[PDB]
């Protein structure tokens, strides 16, 4: 084996989850021709 | 027109969700994402275990584990490899493997199966590596199907079956351990030398059954190191274990007035720090439920065995240091064992473990996870977990037996060209 | 009786003598140890570098390296190793080879030809991985030989031909390298957006040719690591230069006198500092001995070529740097040279290049190690050293064309018993 | 594609050996380099002159 | 290539080889009964 053997347990409530992506942005990604809310 | 050659660096997004679920005792894979040689990997996952809710309020907590490992494509694509990477492009293509016909099959692997019943080798063969070197028993034969489709069910829709948590009976000693061993001497004499060079030889094989089945092990007892190329084996990055709690809802009605019902949820974070990729290759995450082997059926040794002699009761440093392993059946430790069942313990070992005790009323109930029968089959049989032993504790649902809610937040640093910079000619 | 299963820790001597000899250009090797997993190794190597008596007196210095490397067993036996460990004691022994019956064959292996015509596998094996992947030029084929008894005389006795110093026709551009690419078109239209994917697919064969011609070259490019054992290639542990000098001698009879005559002797020390060994294999070291590579028939390339035109003389950045690479003749170098040898080299490099004149009074003369005549083959022969062109610089003397007397001050710490506890039973 | 219009000011070795021979009185060349307009040159020449015994 | 790239050369003259082996002892290695010079 090598190198973890660590440990996660939170205390708290199961929050749902708020966004599929996002933790920290880079550069842009899609081009479409201009604005689109 | 303008021609580029290189990049800069900058992290990349990567973030994603995981509706996830599977059964007790199967290892399943939970997250999969390719990295190129030279990049640098990070990871936070935050998310909720829960299970099936419970027939009658909580009574004993699971243990989850999480890994992480990282497997270069040498290690699958071997040879065929280097000579992809050397010839650039207008080389070969990588070969694939074949699944069965069916959506949740190559479930194990973390995907949904695509209408060509084919999938990427590497995505397979590195899940069997993992398998072969962490969580088999070390004295049980490898697993090498070469094809997703020459598995059965529940092995394509969740994973392989893993082991029990270390006991009396779910860790034996291996088969192969020798009882005795004779030496060749002469009608009416005998060579004091060789029998001298005769324990010595013993001694190299006794090592090699208790301690050094793999040959990492081997050189480790001289002193030495292997690195995981030389073995070929994955690199194990981070894992993580907890125990899983909740609480308990009660009935208000007529006739449920009395009645409790157990619900688990528990908040967990897997956290991987910064590593630096030195080749092209997959990083794997996999999950692991399991409950403690409890049994109503175990009795103690010194209760079971018949009539009590001098070296079973007294305890003496003399006879417990020289004395051979011992022969025991699996009537000598539960109620209805069957007496052809045998397996090697350690002389003394009821001194030093304690069962646990379940009372007779607790026997065939709802709820209570237990193990109402004793294994049958072979030893490979006995420690592997079957997970049609926890039925009775749960209500059938659609989401298996436990189900979780996570979001992976991923973070690389490559060296590639932007969107804008593919789009544009110039 | 007493039974003994560990040892400690303790410094061994494992120091020896040095009377070595071999030819110019030729690679051989000096010393071997073996060793084992979880060792120390050290090496101070103090000795005198001679050359045969000269004929005329000291003119040119001479440049000697010094190479130590590791190589692992499992490098060489591969899968019949980790085998033959795992088995311990009563596993199938290893292979050897065969070579030709003579005494002074196997030499450059360091070892004299035991009467048996065998050797172990892993000494011949190991040394074919080192000039494999250190010693021939990138370009060039393997040596793949399986056995020392089918190389022939020069190769058994004295070692393997290596590379002259770097040089305008020593160091030529891959005979591999593409003067032009074409693209397809129609007849009356092209697409310019497949033009410019038509140089991204030339920049990366181009970087293949002049960088990248192995694997663990691709893979740095890209930023990442290899080990030695993903390559599979032995690891150099130190490495040692120096020059070589002397003094004269004056004759003092009647017709020596105002004759004088050249005596090489010089100092050296090879040094190693302290290494961990992490595996069961051998150690090697080995000597090369090389002149710089001077001809007395080379002339500059403007001076050569018949008519100078505006891109021969004129120096102008936009045409260097813009045009391929240029095809020339040994005839455009040397004045016997052959029109039908051609090589490639840089537009420009006679601009950053200067060779060396020796003038027409040195040529046949005795001493003075130069190249008489212009080499002749393939462009394999011409890069390599024929030793055969320092035949006039030496007096005939049995210890070949240069010798050394070295020692050897090794100390390793292992995990040994003593000879006394060896020999005692008890 | 990429086309290049102009270059750096560096340093170039151009350094090499004189096995030379002559007679007496008679003016014999050493030694010869070409040059471009706007270049340096520096030389410094070391070496051990010798008569026929 | 990995780690040396180092030199060698010392000046003075060639003294003869003296004594085969000896740079620093460990145990005893030869056991004939007894003393021998």
């Amino acid at each position: 084996s090598k190198g973890k053997k660590r440990s996660g347990a939170r205390p708290g409530r199961p929050q749902p989850l708020r966004g599929t992506k996002g933790k920290r942005k880079g550069a842009r990604l899609w081009y479409v021709g201009g604005q689109q809310f | 027109s303008n021609v580029q050659t290189g990049a800069e660096r900058m992290p990349h997004d990567l973030s994603h969700l995981g509706f996830l679920a599977g059964q007790i005792g199967r290892l399943i894979t939970i997250s999969t994402t390719p990295v190129i040689a030279g990049d640098s990997f990070e990871m936070d996952a935050v998310g909720a275990l829960r299970l099936s809710p419970l027939r009658r309020g909580l009574a004993i907590d699971s243990t989850v584990d999480i890994f992480t490992f990282y497997v270069p494509h040498r290690h699958v694509y071997g040879e065929q490899w280097i000579k992809f990477m050397k010839d650039g492009v207008n080389a070969a293509p990588l070969p694939t493997v074949n699944t069965t016909g069916y959506i949740d099959h190559a479930a194990f692997l973390g995907t949904i199966n695509p209408d060509t019943n084919k999938i990427p080798k590497h995505l397979f063969q590195g899940y069997l590596n993992i398998y072969n070197n962490y969580f088999k028993a070390p004295w049980m034969p490898d697993r090498t199907e070469a094809n997703p489709n020459q598995l059965n069910e529940d092995d394509a829709r969740y994973g392989f079956r893993c082991c029990h948590l270390k006991n009396i009976w779910t860790a034996p000693l291996p088969p192969e351990t020798e009882l005795s061993r004779q030496m060749t001497t002469s009608t009416t004499s005998i060579d004091i030398m060789g029998l001298q060079a005769a324990y010595a030889n013993l001694h190299t094989d006794q090592e090699r059954d208790y301690f050094m089945q793999r040959y990492r092990d081997v050189i480790s007892s001289f002193g030495g190191k292997t690195s995981y190329d030389a073995d070929n084996r994955p690199l194990l990055v981070m894992r993580s274990n907890f125990w899983a709690s909740g609480y308990d809802v009660d009935g208000t009605d007529q006739t449920s007035l009395g009645q409790f019902s157990g619900r688990v949820q528990q908040t967990y974070k897997h956290s991987v720090p910064r590593f630096f990729v030195p080749e092209h290759g997959t990083m794997f995450t996999l999950a692991l439920v399991r409950f403690p082997p409890t049994a109503t059926k175990e009795i103690q040794y010194l209760n079971a065995k018949g009539a009590l002699t001098y070296t079973d009761i007294a305890g003496d440093p003399a006879l417990y240091g020289n004395l051979p392993p011992r022969e025991i059946s699996m009537k000598d430790v539960f109620r209805s064992g069957d007496a052809s069942k045998k397996f090697k313990i350690a002389e003394g070992q009821w001194y030093r473990y304690a069962p646990s005790y379940v009372s007779p009323a607790y026997h065939l109930l709802e709820g209570f996870p237990f193990i109402q029968e004793p294994p049958s089959g072979d030893l490979q049989e006995r420690v592997l977990i079957r997970h049609h032993d926890y039925d009775q504790c749960f209500q059938s649902v659609q989401l298996l037996q436990w189900n979780s809610q996570v979001k992976f937040n991923v973070t690389v640093y490559r060296n590639l060209p932007t969107t804008r910079d593919s789009i544009m000619t110039s």
